[PDB]
Parts: C-alpha cells; structure tokens; sequence
C-alpha cells in the first residue's frame, strides 16, 4: 500500500477540533483522530469509506 | 487550554462555541449580531451557541443560533496563517443579558508584558485527549515579539503575536481555535496556532486583532 497510509495521524499546528479518519497500518483499520485545521497530511479523510478505498 | 482553571460561570459572557455537530471552535461576540473567530474554523454550515458554561448538558441560558453569513479575510494564507481572522454575522440579534455581552475591540495594540485571559473548551492535556465539559480560563502575558520570533524562526508576521509561556506548561490547544484572548477589557488576540501543547519554547501564536479593527468595521457596516 501506498507510503502516506503507514504514516501515523498529523494533528498540526492550528487549534481547532476536527475529528477526522486515518489509516491505522498496525491495527490494520480505519479509526479517527483530532485534525487542528491546517496543513494535513495524506493520511487523512473526511470520511472512513473514503479511507478504505484508499488505505484499504 | 491546557494548565488553566475553570473559569467562574459565565464570567467569560463574549465566549461562544461554534458547533457544526459537535464543538469544534471558539468565538468572540463583538456585537448583537456578530462573531468573530479564526478563518481556519470555516465550516460552509455553522451553529453559534452563546450563554454556555458546561457544553455538554443543557443549562437554560444558552441562545442557539445559525449563521447567516461568514466571511474570511481575503488575504487569509491556509499554509502560513497570516491573517487568520474570520467574521460571522448571525441570522438574528442575540438578546444581551448578564450571560451574553459583547467584548470592546482594541483601541491600540496592547505592548508586551501585558496580562490577559484565553479560554475556551479545548483539550486540557500536552500529551493525550482530554475535553472538558466546563470552560476553561488561563491568564498569560503577551510575549516580546523578539522571543516569538526566536521560538518561530521565519514563521512570526506582524500579524501575529505569542502569548504564554517560554517553559510551557500553560497553553491553548486544541478546540480554543478562534478563542478571545482579552486584555484589560479589550479582544487583543484569537487562538490561532502553535507547535504542539504547552510545549517549552514553543509558546501559542494568536491573530493580532489590533491590525484587523478597520476592516471589521468596514465589513460589519457594509454587510
Ligand atoms: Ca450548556
């Protein structure tokens, strides 16, 4: 799978609490986490069946 | 706000959370029927809940109300956060009590070593998730613009100002975006951004609200 997908979740700098889906490479499944606003990374969705499809 | 205090009900009445489904933000109430906050808290649909103490359980003194309109500084940078500033003008005028008044906008930029009150409902730790229910109160100084500078090497505009901490600690984090940052009576920052939670050397970066009066004035009259 791609190399974005085994990254672990990127809050960021900015403060604000958006709960966002991430690919969890160990675990093996998609689950949220905090995003602060700005700045993500690719392993980051708005949604888990969006993640799947490209983590999965 | 990691290391504050629970601020004494509603003793914080300009504080508003901005809610799309859940809290995600803060917010300033200026006048009867405007917000301000961070543009980095857009959201096309947003909720403002004013009167609010504890987010979690109805108290009776909230007022819910939708936004009409929302309005990013046109020159808002997404990547550095220059100009990280946002106006929302809401579908109808909120009714002023004891728990919901407006905070005075700046009437000169306020110099360092100047004490002020953050707050808001963001996570309490440096390392974990920890979300309170109760608003949460923090009284810090602003920062020289030279140690702000040296923590952010080229990342600090004139448009932006730390306040905190040097050894940590103490520090907005995550879910206070937007937040006030009030000195002696008047709004001089918004929760804005900063590496991390409490983290030395790494004090909170805010919107530097002075700069912007002007153009809050121009756009409240013209819309
Ligand atoms: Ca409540």
């Amino acid at each position: 799978r791609p190399d974005f997908a085994l990254e672990p979740p990127y809050t960021g700098p900015c403060k604000a609490r958006i709960i966002r889906y991430f690919y969890n490479a160990p675990d093996g499944l998609a689950q949220t986490f905090v995003y602060g606003g700005c700045r993500a990374k690719r392993n980051n969705f708005k949604s888990a069946e969006d993640a799947m499809r490209t983590a999965g | 706000i990691v290391g504050g205090y629970t601020c004494q009900e509603n003793s914080v009445p300009y504080q508003v959370s901005l809610n799309s489904g859940y809290h995600f933000c803060g917010g300033s109430l200026i006048n009867d029927q405007w917000v301000v906050s961070a543009a980095h808290c857009y959201k096309s649909r947003i909720q403002v809940r004013l009167g609010e103490h504890n987010i979690n359980v109805l108290e009776g003194n909230e007022q819910f109300v939708n936004a009409a309109k929302i309005i990013k500084h046109p020159n808002f940078d997404r990547k550095t956060l220059n100009n990280d500033i946002m106006l929302i003008k809401l579908s109808s005028p909120v009714k002023l009590n004891a728990r919901v008044a407006t905070v005075a906008l700046p009437s000169s930029c306020a110099p360092a070593g100047t004490q002020c009150l953050i707050s808001g409902w963001g996570n309490t730790l440096s390392s974990g998730v920890n979300e309170p229910d109760l608003l949460q109160c923090l009284d810090a100084p602003l920062l020289p613009q030279a140690d702000c500078e040296a923590s952010y090497p080229g990342k600090i505009t004139d448009n932006m100002v730390c306040v905190g901490f040097l050894e940590g600690g103490k520090d907005s984090c995550q879910g206070d975006a937007g937040g006030p940052v009030v000195c002696n009576g008047e709004l001089q920052g918004i929760v804005s951004w900063g590496y991390g939670c409490a983290l030395p050397d790494n004090p909170g970066v805010y919107t530097k609200v002075c700069n912007y009066v002007d153009w809050i004035q121009d756009t409240i009259a013209a819309n």
